[PDB]
């Protein structure tokens, strides 16, 4: 029945700092310590610091001192993890956790922490077209920095061969994803085929057309 | 040939608790032992297996460094062969120990106004700790017959407990930094000697 | 000095049924204070074993743990579906808190070569910015594989974003995206681009080119 | 070192009862604090235990669903609360130390007595008694009669007279009301010498009454 | 739910003699890891909370005097004083922390044991005041004496009297070890105005005879 709750994703410019809530609940707060690791996209977990509700030590990992404050609430019994002058190398997904001594045994939702210099802006769609068994085709979206978005292709009709990839940050820039669908080569001429992008953040639809 | 950082250990700013003591590697250095003998500024710098004298033109392949503070009436633990809460549940030492202890008052930098409660020291263990072993666990202690799946109750208490380190305070009650050096030779070549 | 954790084999592929063991190994002695947490894509870990020998509530009885010291096992009496995931093993011995590289588990199958496509960019984003050449993998199983970025008979490693999706929950094959980024001047340097594979499934490497 | 309860009150069957147990000249918390009641004329029955540093509580299966005990939001209280009172809850509850802590030596606190009666706050109704037919040494007394709640305090000659005096411990009557009768045994060659008086105070109800005793010719 | 039995349930003892209190529990209160015997011992003087003076069986609390000894094991454990005195009057109780819930005995109300002594039975009429009241009751006294054992039974107009008397009796005295009762009768004035007589009857161990101290209506 234990079960923790983490504060929202926020996104912060380069240099500034967040502060990462985490409400603990189904089980005695105090009686057991809380841990804060982080986890890069595509890399393994990095453990941040260790604070006991008890006595209120804490405790950093080996270069974190200056930049990671860990504070606790035994009254509402919430504890916050801060990084300040965040860098872009910080940005990853903070996780809280039930501490015991020598092992961690439940997990929170987990907190995204987005820190790029760049600011919110609507992707562009770029279309994909083959040419020269069956053919591949699709989409390219480019220059968004949020990073939800989905495609959806025919509506929700055109479900079966088509493969949406996770977005990669490109080089300072903006994340970048591309989605694709395998289709007959005798049916590229009769059906028409259409990506609709919606990107949340920006509030911008696009539809682009596929075709040699 | 480069000196060993042992003002790394002796000056850390921030010191560990004995249930999560520090340990330091040391090696590829040469260190100068006679250098910290008569530096009197250790209030306890006792060796056992080696002679403090004939340590400092000798070497050894690996050094380790444990740091930590405890109580002026808990330095005595710090031994091997001892009893106690420290000995028996924080940090143990082997029979066969070849290195030394050093500590040393710390009531300026680990007390302050209101008293000082961020050092621990382990309470309660279903058994005594191993040579050089060390445990962290804040799993709650069943001190009855009764058992408690991590939930506190009657007979079942939190293992750690803080001391109380106030500015004016007991001799034995106060603040004690202590670094235990381990003098270890093993299967490869001697790294650490003095002049 | 802080302690380092090592696992075998950084990845694996089995089915249901079989029988898999990881292994796990650390710098320094840590006795009984290893645990074992398993990940899913998208999801936070959970414990699955702590003290590397004793099971944790809400684990099936499939998974065991073993080991002392430096050396650390962890064994599967029979893989299931729901097993398939990142494995992590973690030090409770000391600080600072580390963790392992990690071992993804993925299911089994018969080797498949990858179908691989080009794409050209379109006419629509040279007048806003230059695009990148689009080469993409198709349904291999091995995720294993080299995306080869050449020009004349050179071969250019500037700039290769090599974007891959998750095992597939149908057909169990991956899918690998790779964007060679170049400028509109530089697209014009050469005009001819050759997009290069290695992988299991092919008896000999596959070039797919598309000129102007 | 020690460890101060709240006062000593009384509730109507089927209130709550509050009980406040603070720990002064140092925290409780190595071995945690009990609580302990006992029914008046009966043994210790144990109640529950809880943390004051962290919180958290462990219960008997008896008072499962009636107690409550809360941690202090400062001060380095203990609190306890009882509801659904019934009559039998009428007792002394005390705060315990663990017996194996050497931090704070064994030592209790003042148990905040409780009343569980449909009885209200009543004064006493002191009446005289005459001393005659006795002695070899005669013994005379006071009555108090109809008084609720408990304690009440007696004494003689406003504290002058301490020898001798024997005071009973009190009776609940059937209307809900407690009744004693304090007696003294003085020299019968003293009936004329000095005169007695008896001073009863009953604090809840803050009456105060002296009662002039006069021996009977006969 | 460890049961704690103590015997006797009340002990008497001369003074400068040695007191033997016994205690058996339910279950054994030793531990296998560390033999040590989860069982402790209290002092509870009538005024004031418990004091403890044993824990685990054998070590004494510092600060009480070597009279106080703990001993036994397993499930048999006996608390022993070797100078009884007259500060050391209370009941006595031993108490297992074994396992949850902790449980106390019974008791044992220790009290001075010294030579039989016959008590002086006083009479008193109700008071003219309390007359004057609703209802009046009737006082019977008894005074210094050692056996608490002591029945008295009201008699009006050699009619026995039950149901209507309270007996009271008040805790003994350090300093001569005796007791001391008053038996209570109560009933209406009008019932007090039927009858003319009124007696207790007091008997008593100290006393060869039963003693009756008696009183008419129209009196002083
Ligand atoms: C720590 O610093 C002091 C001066 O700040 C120096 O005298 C001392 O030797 C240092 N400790 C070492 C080097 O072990």
């Amino acid at each position: 029945q234990v079960q923790l709750v983490q504060s929202g994703a926020e996104v912060k410019k380069p240099g500034s700092s967040v502060k990462v809530s985490c409400k603990a609940s189904g089980y005695t707060f105090t009686s057991y310590g809380i841990s804060w690791v982080r986890q890069a996209p595509g890399q393994g977990l990095e453990w941040m610091g260790g604070i006991i509700p008890m006595f209120g030590t804490t405790n950093y990992a080996q270069k974190f001192q200056g930049r990671v404050t860990i504070t606790a609430d035994k009254s509402t019994s919430t504890a916050y993890m801060e990084l300040s002058s965040l860098r872009s190398e910080d940005t990853a997904v903070y996780y809280c956790a039930r501490d015991r001594g020598d092992t961690i045994d439940y997990w929170g939702q987990g907190t995204l922490v987005t820190v790029s210099s760049a600011s919110t802006k609507g992707p562009s769609v770029f279309p994909l077209a083959p040419s020269s068994g069956t053919a591949a085709l699709g989409c390219l979206v480019k220059d968004y920095f949020p990073e939800p978005v989905t495609v959806s292709w025919n509506s929700g009709a055109l479900t079966s061969g088509v493969h949406t990839f996770p977005a990669v940050l490109q080089s300072s820039g903006l994340y970048s994803l591309s989605s694709v669908v395998t289709v007959p080569s005798s049916s590229l001429g009769t059906q028409t085929y259409i990506c609709n992008v919606n990107h949340k953040p920006s509030n911008t639809k696009v539809d682009k057309k596929v075709e040699p | 040939t480069n000196l060993c950082p042992f003002g790394e250990v002796f000056n850390a700013t921030r010191f560990a608790s004995v249930y999560a003591w520090n340990r330091k590697r040391i090696s590829n250095c040469v260190a100068d032992y006679s250098v910290l003998y008569n530096s009197a500024s250790f209030s306890t710098f006792k060796c056992y297996g080696v002679s403090p004298t004939k340590l400092n033109d000798l070497c050894f392949t690996n050094v380790y460094a444990d740091s930590f503070v405890i109580r002026g009436d808990e330095v005595r633990q710090i031994a091997p062969g001892q009893t106690g809460k420290i000995a028996d549940y924080n940090y143990k030492l082997p029979d066969d120990f070849t290195g030394c202890v050093i500590a040393w008052n710390s009531n300026n930098l680990d007390s302050k106004v209101g008293g000082n409660y961020n050092y621990l020291y382990r309470l309660f263990r279903k058994s005594n700790l191993k040579p050089f072993e060390r445990d962290i666990s804040t799993e709650i202690y069943q001190a009855g017959s009764t058992p408690c799946n991590g939930v506190e109750g009657f007979n079942c208490y939190f293992p750690l407990q803080s001391y109380g380190f106030q500015p004016t305070n007991g001799v034995g009650y106060q603040p004690y930094r202590v670094v235990v050096l381990s003098f270890e030779l093993l299967h490869a070549p001697a790294t650490v000697c003095g002049p | 000095s802080d302690i380092q954790m090592t696992q075998s084999p950084s990845s694996l592929s089995a089915s249901v049924g079989d029988r898999v063991t990881i292994t796990c190994r650390a710098s320094q002695g840590i006795s009984n204070n290893l645990n074992w947490y398993q990940q899913k894509p998208g999801k936070a870990p959970k414990l699955l074993i702590y003290a590397a020998s004793s099971l944790e509530s809400g684990v099936p009885s499939r998974f065991s743990g073993s080991g002392s010291g430096t050396d650390f096992t962890l064994t599967i009496s029979s893989l299931q579906p729901e097993d398939f995931a990142t494995y992590y093993c973690q030090q409770g011995n000391g600080f600072p808190l580390t963790f392992g590289p990690g071992t993804k588990v993925d299911i089994k199958r018969t080797v498949a070569a990858p179908s691989v496509f080009i794409f050209p960019p379109s006419d629509e984003q040279l007048k806003s910015g230059t695009a990148s050449v689009v080469c993409l993998l198709n349904n291999f199983y091995p995720r294993e594989a080299k995306v080869q970025w050449k020009v004349d008979n050179a071969l250019q490693s500037g700039n290769s974003q090599e974007s891959v999706t998750e095992q597939d929950s149908k057909d169990s094959t991956y899918s690998l995206s790779s964007t060679l980024t170049l400028s509109k001047a530089d697209y014009e340097k050469h005009k001819v681009y050759a997009c290069e594979v290695t992988h299991q499934g092919l008896s000999s490497p596959v070039t797919k080119s598309f000129n102007r």
